[PDB]
């Protein structure tokens, strides 16, 4: 048991763009919310904003938008949330960023970065034991070089999760 | 000062997590989880010291869902962190955005006549160059992944 | 103008601080078991006379306490415990105000801040263990922002859904010395983003718009008309809209007028029930939308048209979908409900009496009887005993089950926060320590109280409390030696049998168990007990003229059962009829 | 197996599994109290013949009963309570047991799966309010989890560091009909990949080897040989180490030999306290480092080298680091380090007695020895003639202040799990109900449980649950009218300032209060009050003559002090001989 | 809601097509086919909906030619549009067109000194951004073909 597994998405699979102050446990009280509202939390991804002293939590929930409405005001009964914006229904950038360790020989290494170029995944480290790619961009993109890796001998998939900003375009 | 987690079958995977720095005291520097239907790779930094680190890479352990938490820091890592950065796209300043992406080396996904968005990717050295470098033109809103780590692994 | 118990420039202790931190909000009376490492807030409270230590005898008892003098004030009433297993302790009674919306504050110690969180001595980590059930948790770091965060708890406790907000104190924070830097404003920023706005008469036009076209109104009020004590009344006095109050909404509408539906819901008053499931506008003021009032969410008055004003945005659409859908200070919009809509007081509808004449006929039909088997004196009864002699208003504490309701549904409430509950958390215990912040709150005034045979003695640590403070509160025992409420649900849900609802000893069964006579007199307080009308009269006029507190043990009837009961997701299709324990 | 009370290919309700669940694990008692969600369990925990259901008052005691037939057994105590209130009381047992790590696994009736979030009925969220004060928790969510849930709870609690693990059931799933696979193995991947391994023999040596250059070593046994009979002393019988016990370390080893020290720490004994830090060898056994036992940070032992072996990896140097340590089961790691001392028999003889003899001189010469002051009876007088007059086979239980101290530093606790007491939380009102599951886990032991003024009261809810089950809860009562553990904080701190550290009323300060012999009389126990140098032993004889429980109301003076008490975080030198209340 | 069509060998093949969205009464969206001398690849976006949809697909096939209908809509496709725009090259102007062509990663195949023609190519959401960014400079003719869709096979 090495590697994380495909994809981070559903069907529901609303996401919901947080914007919590700093606190240092301030991630405990929002996924606080998350589990106390009986949400699996299908993945997550927190950062510091553009004014720095608060944070930005993109999450990914499998709730319909009945019971995310249930949720994006709930969440606002935190204190340190400013503000949630259930970006599902716009359209939205969806980078995620994935560190694709894969242990590989010389030949196949080259038949590894040519996939790897087709996705412009930048191989972030490479060696004899293994390379390391680091591709980005929607998740289809993500789960699209997993299902094409699992054919060669993947390690540890350090991904990152969604993250969002609705386009205005 | 960075932590990998990789956690079991359980829902709420980061309550477990996000509590015990919480509830012992012990501040994040940052965090990023690629979570699944029961697998979930944390990646967490967390600003102590290497003596507090000993303890939260194993009262972590304490959790029971817990299947393995490696301290990366030791070890030469990939620290890579995106960061889709939203920038006012106003052409008299758009201008110079241009390759201070190209620089930065980043896609830019989607464009409008006063939000351009743009996709860096890497080192938090190079992150927090863009937090600042490009601070100064107008952010609307920065969004950022946690860094993520791994093993440049050698034997 | 505050007086300053020191100079506004003395580097001192930050218990000094904290301690007049409370004051400056302008509250009186704390309840602080006593701190092995909460210990300079209590020592920084002998320094000062105007706030008073009602200490209790239990945490638990002491943030019930600290409910009881909340909800019977309105002020944000607040509780000390000693850091750990006493802010532990709270965990009940904070479950309570985040459920049950009560303006709490709970000011804690915690352990040295080097210690914090270390598996370390007399500590739980309790910032982060009652993250989930107060509106605001607190873990300051140093003196100077000690006033910060509690005029923002009190900010807290007061603004949006009036919540718990559990502030705690490291211990070697107060033992830090610094200068109070008082006015400082909220830190705050995103609190103030749906600190909830005055809803102006536009948005309340399409209430007024579909109040002519309300023709079977229900005034689904509850405990967001907790400070209105008029204002309701002033509105029904403008459009005559029969109520149907919830159990921290007792009160709130004084429960003698013409539309006197007391309770409605799951275990309400059955013709409340039919006032609120024949609706075709379910108006609702203040109102949570629980299970246990709707039974189904889509069958709960589905031939009604909901509208819904509270000041919490979040539970707008929580439990039960609006039609149409309004926010705001309900006692707030109420003055802008009642004082605005004289405009159209020749225009607007009052066509009602067609919908009271509903009621008047199902009034009796569907009536609040009782079965006086024998002489076993029905509860039921002896609350309506209650108002006979009770002389009018009076502030009454419960704790919860069987003998909750029997409050609810058999006592004329005259004014809100002149009643108690434990509604939404449903906290066995309740009773006798809510008697207590009852007796701080309002303590001249006749602080009655009603408890059961196991939620008195799950909280009786708080008669020894009563003697040291003098308080006069008047509790009743409706005692059956049994689990009144869920005895019932053994019969309604599946089955006739006695499966450990009897509390009492098997020895002893037909004997009183506990002797709660030898219960006030270990504590020295006047007791008596009760099984007969006639001393039933007898014994609640030894109770409002005796000095000090007084106890009495009425014994309810261990096989009494109360209407309505359904299962969770029913309506009034599928009410029980006459449901006993016999 | 057992007896199967239950067809075992036939899919049934989750009631049928829960009980059975507890009954395929072993399960002879739980400390279940009904409520509107948990009701379902007891509708089937009749039903099993087996677990005899100890229903409690307050779960709060009830969930302390879980921790006294916990740390009395070595089998897990189960408390099962209903969400609301019985679920956040939990909360003080749960981080009690969190702390001082007892085992337990809390069920609780959790709300139905619809009604999951809204907080629709009395929805505490358990398993997110309860995160933090239990070592796991499980919110099932189909019945066929329930026994691998609960077969991975008895792990959890059992194995491991042995800690406290709650299960939320909802309501509706209980309801639910499923198949009961025992069977269905735990999918418990992370924590077995590191439940700690055997430790290797030649790691074991290292710790041999540093007694030879070790003149002066101490053994520092806490509450990991809670699971050895002999098996600590036999190590001492086989290698003269002198043993050095803390607060939940009494009882492990027999303290009542002449080798045999006492609790050490800042309200431990002083003659225990030279011998941890001018030693060279601190052998942690199984004992985790507290704060009140490191006093200072550094001055702990610092002029020593430590070995620290516990259960936990992680809190192997949670506090000052050792030098060698193993994450040995210390019950097992004994068992190989005890087998290379029979084997290496006497080449080394590691009984250095004049490093013993170093404290055999300070065992008479900073004893623990006070003065009787006056003609009434003196606290810790009564609690040292209670050994005598019980043989030291009676298992202790107390609360927290001087009646846990006055219990700890007098008393010859011969075998382990006799020591019962909230530790490193320091729950009050734990005796009570502690000596309740103390009366089920050793249901024949001399259960006698010292009490306090503060701490009796607090749970005197579980008074009645002596009476409805007759067991020989032998109440002391060292009551000296005043919560002196903070009085004797106040007095040696700051100012001695009385904020209400005296419990009864101020207006009756010469009487006693509470009358509490009539607590006893309110449920039908006898009582003793016990004030003079006339009744010394005299009630404490009556006591072991009664049969079933007891009460034993030693009022002491108004003002006593625990000897010694080291300054919060303060270094040895301040260790005293002192008490100032006179 | 969109169509691939695979047809036979005949001549105005389109008319069979075009005619029976038109007749029909059910507007196209967007097309484009690959004629041959005797195979094309029609590709039909229908801006209705499932239920007319479903109709459309079985209705193409009431014609004859029409070798094979698939409604491409489920599939997780690739809509690649190309867009031959040619804008006006002023350099005043221009000079940011240039990283606005990089943005979007297109070729300028001919240049003037008032017009260059750019051959920006992909996803129709990316195709929109131009025809909306770049139509603040001032456009002077796009041409551009039609959405073309392929099924991302696996298995
Ligand atoms: C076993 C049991 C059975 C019960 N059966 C019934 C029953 O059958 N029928 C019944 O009615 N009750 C019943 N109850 C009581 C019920 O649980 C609670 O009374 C109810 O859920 C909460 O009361 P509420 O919603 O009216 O007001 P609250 O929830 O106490 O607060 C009012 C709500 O509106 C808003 N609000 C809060 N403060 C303000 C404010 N200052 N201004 C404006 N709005 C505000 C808040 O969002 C709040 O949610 C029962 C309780 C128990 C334990
Ligand atoms: C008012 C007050 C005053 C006090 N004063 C003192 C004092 O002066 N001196 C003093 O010593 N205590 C004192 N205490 C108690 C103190 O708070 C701690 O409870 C005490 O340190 C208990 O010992 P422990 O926690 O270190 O060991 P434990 O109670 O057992 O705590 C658990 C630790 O020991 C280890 N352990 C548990 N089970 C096993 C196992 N099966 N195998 C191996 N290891 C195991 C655990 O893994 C963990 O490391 C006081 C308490 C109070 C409330
Ligand atoms: C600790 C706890 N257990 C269970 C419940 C659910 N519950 C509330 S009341 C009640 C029985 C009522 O007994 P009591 O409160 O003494 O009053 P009675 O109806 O018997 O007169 C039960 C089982 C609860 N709220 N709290
Ligand atoms: C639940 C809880 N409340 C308060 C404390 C702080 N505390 C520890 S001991 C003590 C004194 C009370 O002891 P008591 O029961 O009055 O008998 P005593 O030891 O004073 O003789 C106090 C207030 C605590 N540890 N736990
Ligand atoms: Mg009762
Ligand atoms: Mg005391």
């Amino acid at each position: 048991g090495l590697l994380t597994d495909e994809d981070t998405s559903g069907l529901r699979s609303h996401t919901l763009s947080l914007l919590v102050n700093d606190i240092p446990g301030v991630l405990n009280i929002v996924t606080g919310v998350f589990a106390r509202r009986g949400y699996n939390i299908q993945s997550l991804a927190v950062g510091h904003a553009e004014t720095k002293g608060i944070s930005r939590i993109t999450t990914v929930i499998p709730a319909t938008d009945e019971s995310v409405s249930k949720l994006v005001q709930q969440l606002y009964k935190l204190v340190d949330v400013h503000e949630v914006h259930d970006l599902t229904h716009l359209p939205f950038s969806e980078r995620e960023l994935m560190l694709i360790k894969i242990a590989v020989n010389a030949a196949a290494r080259r038949d590894v970065l040519d996939i790897a170029s087709i996705f412009r995944a930048k191989a972030v480290d490479v060696s004899d034991h293994t390379i390391t790619l680091q591709l980005t961009g929607d998740l289809d993109k993500m789960v699209a070089l997993q299902r094409l890796l699992e054919p060669y001998g993947i390690c540890e998939v350090a991904r990152t999760g969604r993250v969002a900003l609705a386009r205005e375009s | 000062h960075t932590i990998s987690v990789f956690v079991g079958d359980e829902s709420g995977m980061i309550n477990r997590i996000a509590g015990v720095f919480a509830r012992r005291g012990y501040n994040i520097e940052s965090l990023a989880v690629g979570l699944n239907r029961d697998k979930a790779l944390f990646t967490i930094v967390v600003c102590g010291t290497e003596r507090v680190l000993q303890q939260v890479i194993e009262q972590l352990q304490k959790l029971v869902n817990v299947l393995k938490v490696e301290d990366i820091s030791s070890e030469p890592q990939v620290e890579r962190e995106l960061m889709l950065v939203k920038v006012n796209a106003h052409p008299e300043s758009r201008a110079e955005i241009m390759w201070l992406v190209d620089t930065f080396r980043a896609r830019v996904v989607d464009i409008a006549e006063h939000a351009l968005t743009i996709e860096v990717t890497g080192d938090p050295g190079k992150m927090i160059a863009v937090e600042r470098n490009l601070k100064k033109f107008q952010i609307r809103e920065i969004v950022r992944t946690g860094k993520i780590a791994l093993r440049r692994e050698k034997m | 103008t505050f007086i300053s118990r020191f100079a506004p420039d003395q580097p001192r202790k930050g218990a000094d601080i904290l301690v007049e931190a409370l004051e400056r909000q302008g509250v009186e009376t704390v309840f602080a078991y006593p701190g092995g490492a909460s210990m300079e807030i209590h020592q920084a409270l002998t320094r000062s006379s105007s706030i008073r230590n009602v200490l209790p005898r239990h945490e638990q008892g002491g943030v019930f306490a600290a409910e009881g003098y909340a909800r019977s004030s309105g002020k944000p009433g607040i509780c000390i415990a000693t850091s750990g297993p006493g802010a532990t302790n709270l965990v009940s009674g904070l479950a309570d105000a985040l459920l049950d919306s009560v303006p709490l504050v709970a000011i804690t110690g915690q352990v040295p801040r080097r210690m914090i969180g270390t598996d370390a001595f007399q500590e739980t980590p309790i910032v982060e263990v009652t993250r989930s059930i107060t509106k605001h948790n607190y873990l300051v770091m140093d003196v100077e922002d000690i006033p910060r965060i509690i005029e923002e708890a009190f900010f807290l406790a007061t603004s949006g859904r009036p919540g718990p907000v559990l502030v705690d104190v490291p211990k070697d924070i107060q033992q830090q010395l610094a200068i109070p830097n008082w006015e400082q404003a909220m830190r705050l920023p995103g609190y103030m983003s749906r600190m909830p706005k005055p809803p102006e008469d536009s948005h309340l036009e399409q209430i007024v718009r579909l109040i002519s076209e309300s023709k079977k109104p229900v005034l689904y009020v509850g405990g967001g008309c907790l400070n209105s004590s008029d204002e309701l009344g002033r509105f029904v006095e403008l459009t005559g809209i029969p109520v149907a109050s919830t159990l921290m909404g007792l009160g709130s509408y004084p429960c003698d007028d013409e539309l006197s539906l007391h309770m409605l819901g799951m275990h309400g008053t059955v013709y409340a029930n039919y006032a609120v499931e024949h609706s075709d506008l379910l108006l609702a003021f203040g109102v949570r939308f629980d299970d246990r009032v709707t039974g189904k969410l889509e069958a709960f008055a589905s031939r009604a048209k909901i509208v819904h004003i509270d000041i919490d945005s979040a539970e707008i659409g929580k439990n039960k979908t609006p039609h149409v859908s309004v926010c705001g200070d309900v006692k707030l919009a109420l003055q802008g409900m009642n004082k605005v809509l004289e405009n159209r007081a020749e225009e607007l509808k009052l066509d009602f009496g067609v919908w009271r004449n509903e009621l008047n006929v199902q009034k009796q039909k569907f009536p609040l009887s009782f079965k006086t088997f024998g002489e076993a004196i029905p509860p039921q009864y002896a609350i309506k005993v209650l108002d006979e002699l009770t002389d009018g208003k009076a502030i009454i504490s419960t704790g919860v089950g069987q003998h909750q309701m029997w409050a609810a549904q058999f006592y004329n409430y005259k004014k809100p926060r002149q009643w108690l509950s434990s509604g939404g958390l449903g906290a066995m215990g309740f009773g006798l320590p809510a008697a207590i912040g009852a007796s701080v709150a309002n303590p001249d005034a006749i602080v009655v109280d009603i408890d059961g045979d196991g939620s008195f003695i799950m909280n009786v640590q708080e008669l020894a409390t009563i003697r040291v403070e003098n308080l006069p509160v008047k509790v009743l025992l409706l005692n059956n030696q049994h689990l009144g409420m869920v005895m019932q649900w053994e019969d309604r849900f599946y089955k006739a049998n006695r499966a450990h609802t009897f509390l009492g000893d098997p020895a002893q069964e037909d004997e009183i168990f506990p002797n709660m006579l030898l219960f006030a007199a270990a504590c020295g307080i006047p007791a008596a007990r009760v099984t007969k009308k006639a001393d039933l009269r007898e014994a609640i006029q030894t109770m409002l003229d005796t000095p000090g507190p007084y106890l009495l043990d009425v014994i309810c009837p261990h096989q009494e059962h109360v209407l309505p009961m359904i299962p969770s997701g029913g309506t009034f299709n599928d009410v029980i009829t006459e449901g006993d324990g016999r």
